[PDB]
């Protein structure tokens, strides 16, 4: 099980690791997180106690390198770095673990919440959405805009999600205007799945990554992407049955994990009412409709 | 954005624009079935596409055969309209193509937008004006060409006749909308007003009677009276 050590904690900060969160006081003796589940991507994220503006964090996979956190007093943030000296890293971590200066990642919840939220998410696909090729880990924060947001301004700091636009030539075959607008199956299956994503696993990976960036950083462009990718499936009359069943599971965990007090800003009333009650797939999302109706009957 | 009373003079500037009205595209007669159920029979319809500056009317006649074997006709009518408007635009030389198309109903926006994706520089706009273009089928010569059509057909008219020789397009549009509002509120009375005097005729190449300027003031006053009366007869006032 792997470890992300911290050099120190010079400023008071709430640190979150996946769905978990904990508070660290200013100059508290804290040297990181141990017992992290190999086999998943992970996210380590930060909200400073002084300035709740900018939630920020790092997506990483401990199989790809030895990563640690160090506060930078010039840029004012906790930065992820890679240690290339493996013997140095092990020695620092063993000495740190021996002194119980690290908090422990929980054992595994019964619901398998993180696995279910990240089932299709791969580091290699994150790194093509978040382009910083010199690092093995990816920085995201609350303010980063998406490529599609920028077409409607710094390209290096953008989220390169796949552009989905229902009133676009890519979405609408000349001569099939009514057909393709009212039934998006062409756009889902030929354009996006066969053409761009190659398979449904990559589609679901981007959908899950967008949701997690929306939830953990309040990233508005990521919320737009998550809803667009849901709406494209629900608005298609022809969807592989395995995809519908898997989508229902994906969304159920996302809705189950979403804080109840963030629903107003992170859930789009129009998309969800269309998807659950009006769309072609209105009857195909049984688990998602049930948790939505028990948890957020107001939105509906 | 939306077109309303504030930006109303924009209609008569030198940017080419078209109104599109799709209320009479899908029309039916109702008949009880032998079993006592209700059944509709479609009748010929039309798209009303109007340049408000010049009076040019592109009347696309919708023949009932376009509905044969089709489902959800009110929803198909929206996309058929948009298909025919897009086809019209593509048929016009570039310098005659509109910069804006204003739809009279909010349900035409998405179908027209999707059909006009190839024309990103043509703006598709709603309006908050409640324009009386549905009454176009109360104009006898327009109703006649629609009901006699045996096949899809486009017919070109000038809905202002020769008025623009003597009045501005703002005034001509105001006259047209007054006439059509009257025909819509009480068609029989409006038609009595327009034809009571048998010495005033409709030229073969015109839609409306050949009124002198003075007679148009009398006519327009009689139409206003009709509208106000009906609005009393309606609300009891
Ligand atoms: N999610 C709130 C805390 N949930 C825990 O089970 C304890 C935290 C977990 C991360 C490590 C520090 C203690
Ligand atoms: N536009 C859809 C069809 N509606 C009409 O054509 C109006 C008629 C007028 C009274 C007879 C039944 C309806």
């Amino acid at each position: 099980m792997n470890t992300v050590p911290f050099t120190s904690a010079p400023i008071e900060v709430t640190i979150g690791i996946d769905q978990y969160s904990f508070n660290v006081k200013e100059n508290q003796p804290f040297h990181g997180i141990k017992d992290i589940p190999i086999g998943h991507v992970h996210v380590i994220h930060f909200q400073h106690a002084d300035n709740s503006s900018m939630r920020y964090g790092y997506w990483f996979d401990c199989r790809m390198g030895n990563f640690y956190i160090q506060y930078d007093p010039k840029d004012g943030l906790y930065k992820m770095m890679e240690e290339r000296d493996g013997a140095k890293f092990e020695n620092i971590v063993h000495n740190f673990k021996e002194r119980q200066m690290m908090v422990s990642y929980p054992k595994i919840d019964e619901d398998d919440t993180w696995y279910n939220l990240t089932e299709f998410v791969q580091m290699d696909k994150i790194r093509k959405i978040v382009r910083k090729d010199e690092n093995q880990f990816s920085y995201v924060d609350s303010s980063m805009t998406t490529v599609q947001e920028n077409e409607l301004s710094d390209p290096a700091h953008s989220l390169n999600y796949t552009v989905i636009n229902f009133k676009s030539r890519e979405a609408i075959r000349p001569g099939h205007e009514m057909e393709d607008f009212l039934d998006k199956s062409y756009y889902l299956n030929t354009v996006m799945l066969q053409g761009i994503f190659k398979n449904s696993s990559n589609y679901f990976g981007e959908l899950q990554f967008a949701f997690l960036n929306a939830m953990f950083f309040g990233n508005y462009g990521s919320s737009l992407q998550w809803h667009a990718m849901i709406e494209l499936i629900c608005s298609s009359a022809t969807v592989p049955k395995h995809m519908l069943d898997k989508l229902d599971e994906i969304l159920y965990y996302q809705i189950k994990t979403l804080p109840e007090q963030y629903s107003d800003i992170l859930l789009n009333e129009r998309v969800w009412n269309i998807c659950l009650y009006s769309s072609f797939q209105k009857n195909s999302l049984h688990n998602t409709e049930k948790i939505m109706e028990n948890k957020y009957p107001e939105l509906l | 954005g939306a077109m309303n009373s504030s930006n109303y003079a924009e209609l008569f500037n030198n940017d080419i624009k078209l109104f599109v009205d799709d209320t009479n595209v899908y029309r039916v007669t109702v008949h009880k079935t032998f079993e006592g159920n209700v059944a509709t029979k479609a009748i010929n319809g039309c798209i009303f596409t109007l340049n408000p500056k010049t009076g040019h009317l592109f009347l696309k006649i919708i023949h009932t055969s376009v509905w044969a074997g089709q489902k959800r006709l009110s929803q198909l009518a929206k996309w058929k309209t948009a298909e025919e408007v897009s086809a019209l635009v593509r048929s016009l030389p570039k310098e005659e193509q509109p910069k804006q198309i204003i739809v009279t109903r909010k349900a035409m926006l998405d179908p027209l937008e999707v059909h006009m994706l190839d024309f990103p520089n043509i703006a598709i706009r709603p309006t908050e004006l409640r324009l009386p273009f549905s009454a176009a089928m109360s104009i006898d010569k327009l109703s006649d060409v629609v009901m006699k059509a045996t096949e899809p057909q486009m017919v070109l008219f000038n809905i202002y006749d020769d008025w623009l020789d003597r009045i501005s397009s703002y005034t001509a549009f105001s006259r047209l909308t007054l006439l059509l509002r009257a025909l819509k509120t009480n068609e029989e009375s409006a038609k009595m007003i327009l034809l009571s005097d048998p010495t005033i005729t409709i030229k073969s190449y015109h839609l409306w009677p050949s009124f002198t300027d003075e007679q148009w003031i009398t006519i327009e006053s009689q139409m206003r009276d009709l509208i106000l009366t009906e609005y009393g007869r309606k609300y009891n006032v």
